[PDB]
RNA sequence: CGACUUACCAACCCGAUGCAAACUGCGAAUACCGGAGAAUGUUAUCACGGGAGACACACGGCGGGUGCUAACGUCCGUC
RNA sequence: UCCUCCUAAAGAGUAACGGAGGAGCACGAAGGUUGGCUAAUCCUGGUCGGACAUCAGGAGGUUAGUGCAAUGGCAUAAGCCAGCUUGACUGCGAGCGUGACGGCGCGAGCAGGUGCGAAAGCAGGUCAUAGUGAUCCGGUGGUUCUGAAUGGAAGGGCCAUC
RNA sequence: UGCCUGGCGGCCGUAGCGCGGUGGUCCCACCUGACCCCAUGCCGAACUCAGAAGUGAAACGCCGUAGCGCCGAUGGUAGUGUGGGGUCUCCCCAUGCGAGAGUAGGGAACUGCCAGGCAA
């Protein structure tokens, strides 16, 4: 809730003077983050999917929902019905407190850390990216987890554009590596 | 091995328009909707149209989509 | 050897050859091989007459076939009694009607064309002209 | 016809009773549908019988 | 779109109410001014409105936009319909849940002598 | 907001080596270990 | 980890030309159903009752399947 | 034998040892009602993940889907999800379609008693069209209808069903 | 009466898309919070509730623009009813009906009931 703070009292103001609008709400917003991994093994292991949500419920606020496959394909062997992963979707304010969980102490703690990609955009407003380990996440202290199981990070936004959407970004001061 | 055929079932349009009809009377058969029904016409689980009134039966075009509809007017 | 590659259906009716031809104009190149007559060519025909423009221009300028047999002819066979069903496909024919352009040249002298188009003529059972791209 | 057919009996002492079909194996379970009795003239539970 | 949504909800109700030719007590809500209005089976006239935006109607509501607000109205859009004469009616919830405002529209008429 | 479904999330306190101390509401546990943060990181 | 060329294969698309009994974003002429009107026809119409025969059809015109757009061939619709 | 299209000539019907395909089921839910939602195929980004898994945005507008072949239909959705349920109910049924007939199909409305919904209302199985077999002879249950001197029963009859 | 807006209709692509401009006193939308009603097969997203700080981007309404979709003649052609003829696997003549496509052009809507604000 601190960001929120940060966010509504003067990156505002300089997000304004920056991009000279007619108005200060044109100003991009972050509207919500979504969580999510296809883990894919659940026909040959069922069981998994308790840990895969479990470990994802601690990471974020609330539970997870288990996703199904959109059609059948022959070259997974995977059939609609059959869940194949699940995902999180963060609005509100419990969005802005991982936010600040994630910038804080889960960058610096990257295994191996070289730099954040910045050419991953989608090019609206959405941002994205992946993770190969937990270790990041202080939920997670190799005691009672085993799996090398990796998720993704996916941030949407208000913007129209890259240039804007990279522009609050480095408000934001990501990595930008 | 080709040779197999069906029963025509003799669908259609059973009363036209303008033509004076009962209560009950079967306007039109067919198999999905060809034919909506409007006022005082119910529509069957067959899809057959059935006049709930009677009345001279008239066809028109109503809705988005321009379909055709069916009505029977009291006169 | 001008085939249509997995049809909807292997037979069709006979159909009728009534009506009047479509493609009148020249459009691709600058000189058609009008057809005047009513009929139907195979496409061995086809083949031979493509064979025969292509050597007589000697690999020059452009040509291009109008004409599609898309169209399965069924025989029955020698010493085989009427009914038992449909005959097999043998060989496929396209249907012609009067002022179709059957085969169309680009990039030659015009005299050139003219027999190489009365070449092609000769190996066809159906009646020919000469003509060229009119302006509009 | 793999599914095959069974007899609804009414819980009520009037023998009136309906008929149907089911797949045992599927469903092995006893049916305790409410149907309407007319020997009573009224909406009673029918239990699966033979 | 949030108003595409709502006329696609409300377009079977819509048509029912259309085709049984019966007059309909149709409402539309909003975060302020819920209206109410009765429409003829005909559909191309209106017997009486009912609204906040009045200002013989917002005097001495404190709000609009609230469940006192939607009594008053439901009051007055009943009494208006009984000097009128029509009685019977059949509510529509316009693709608006039967929870609260239009709820505590439809009992309000229904106790005010509008039965439905 | 569902209840009685979702973890806890009650507020934690967290401190780094480096000597800043913030607070989080999160399912970690008990205590906090950190040696680096967003900031007073060799970045 | 950046990046680039192409004498060479080619998808999705765009322009132009066609084809289809089992394609239709279009669509007749006739035919058929219903209403009104005049003329004309030995009620030519319908219903009920007594008696039947017939239920191997042929050719011609038109619209088709089949055959080879062969048959005084064969199988349908209509006259 | 039955169902889909074509032949079939713009009502219906219409043959061939004419051209293509299916059916002899399934489902107490996939039925009823209420409430809600809206696909295929592509483009950009993204751990394993790569043409093709899941996630976010956009293009697209039914090319999806609809228990089963085909045709026709279906955004009010007949398509997808959930709650509560048994109207897949009994006795009738004006009036129609369809056949030489046996027969088959549609059906508002009335009575009794139910389910869903605040309510208007909807519900007499399933998006529709195949999933079926006459009569005889017999079996099981109900009903003093009958029961050959009378009182019973046997056996028939009626209703349900195999 | 007029400028405007909201609701329910008639008619439904001449009515729909694209591009540009414009709208906040009312209304509408976004928006603030949600301990309670209510809701997420997780999420104040949607749905619902309490409010109004802000604002007219989005969305929506209005205006402009033909860039598309769309509408569309007259004439000619195809086809065809009836009656005739021929070099009769096809076509012609007399007569009636007359497309489809395309061309000129039209076109970026009109209108009914109710309520409100503004200006008269």
């Amino acid at each position: 809730a601190k960001l929120h703070d940060y966010y509504k009292d003067e990156v505002v103001k300089k997000l304004m003077t920056e991009f000279n609008y007619n108005s200060v709400m044109q100003v991009p917003r972050v509207e919500k983050i979504t969580l999510n991994m296809g883990v894919g093994e659940a026909i040959a292991d069922k069981k998994l999917l308790d840990n895969a949500a479990a470990d994802l419920a601690a990471i974020s606020g609330q539970k997870p929902l288990i996703t199904k496959a959109r059609k059948s394909v022959a070259g997974f062997k995977i059939r609609q019905g059959y869940p194949i992963g699940c995902k999180v979707t963060l609005r509100g304010e419990r969005m802005w407190e991982f936010f600040e969980r994630l910038i804080t102490i889960a960058v610096p703690r990257i295994r191996d850390f070289r730099g954040l990609s910045a050419k991953s955009f989608d090019g609206r407003g959405n941002y994205s990216m992946g993770v190969r380990e937990q270790i990041i996440f202080p939920e997670i202290d190799y005691d009672k987890v085993d799996r090398v199981r990796g998720l993704d990070i996916t941030i949407t936004t208000t913007a129209k554009s890259d240039e804007e959407g990279r522009a609050l970004l480095a408000a934001f001061d990501f990595p930008f590596r | 091995r080709n040779g197999r055929d069906s029963e025509a079932k003799r669908l259609g349009v059973k009363r036209f328009g303008g033509e004076s009809v009962l209560a009950g009377s079967i306007i039109v058969r067919q198999r999905g909707t060809k034919f909506h029904a409007g006022a005082n016409v119910g529509c069957g689980r067959d899809h057959t149209l059935f006049a709930k009134a009677d009345g001279k039966v008239k066809f028109e075009v109503k809705g988005p989509k321009n379909r055709k509809f069916i009505s029977i007017e009291a006169e | 050897m001008l085939q249509p590659k997995r049809t909807k259906f292997r037979k069709m009716h006979k159909g009728r050859n009534r009506g009047l031809a479509q493609g009148t104009d020249v459009s691709f190149g600058s000189f058609g091989l009008k057809a005047v007559g009513r009929g139907r060519l195979t496409a061995r025909q086809i083949e031979a007459a493509r064979r025969a423009m292509t050597r007589a221009v000697k690999r020059q300028g452009k040509i291009w076939i109008r004409v599609f047999p898309d169209k399965p002819i069924t025989e029955k066979p020698l010493a085989v009694r009427m009914g038992k069903g449909k005959g097999n496909v043998e060989y496929w024919v396209a249907l012609i009607q009067p002022g179709k352009v059957l085969y169309e040249m680009d990039g030659v002298p015009e005299e050139l064309a003219r027999e190489a188009f009365k070449l092609a003529a000769a190996k066809l059972p159906i009646k020919t002209t000469f003509v060229t791209k009119t302006v509009m | 016809g793999i599914r095959e057919k069974i007899k609804l009996v009414s819980s009520a002492g009037t023998g009136h009773f309906y008929t149907t079909t089911k797949n045992k194996r599927t469903k092995p379970e006893k049916l305790e549908l409410k149907k309407f009795d007319p020997v009573v003239r009224q909406h009673v539970i029918y239990k699966e019988a033979k | 779109d949030k108003k595409s949504a709502r006329i696609r909800r409300a377009t079977r109700a819509r048509r029912k109410l259309q085709e049984l030719g019966a007059t309909r007590l149709v409402v539309h809500r909003t975060p302020r001014h819920i209206y109410a209005q009765v429409i003829a089976p005909n559909g191309s006239e209106v017997l009486v409105a009912a609204s906040t935006v009045e200002k013989a109607i917002a005097e001495q509501l404190k709000y609009t936009g609230n469940k006192d607000a939607a009594a008053a109205v439901g009051k007055a859009v009943a009494e208006r319909a009984l000097e009128k004469g029509i009685k019977d009616v059949s509510f529509d919830r316009s693709g608006f849940q039967y929870h609260g405002r239009v709820q505590a529209l439809a009992d309000a008429a229904r106790e005010a002598g509008l039965q439905f | 907001m569902k209840k009685d479904i979702h973890p806890k999330y009650e507020e934690i306190t967290a401190s780094c080596s480096c000597g800043n101390v913030m607070k989080i509401r999160s399912t970690v546990g008990h205590d906090l270990n950190l040696d680096v943060c967003s900031k007073c990181h060799p970045f």
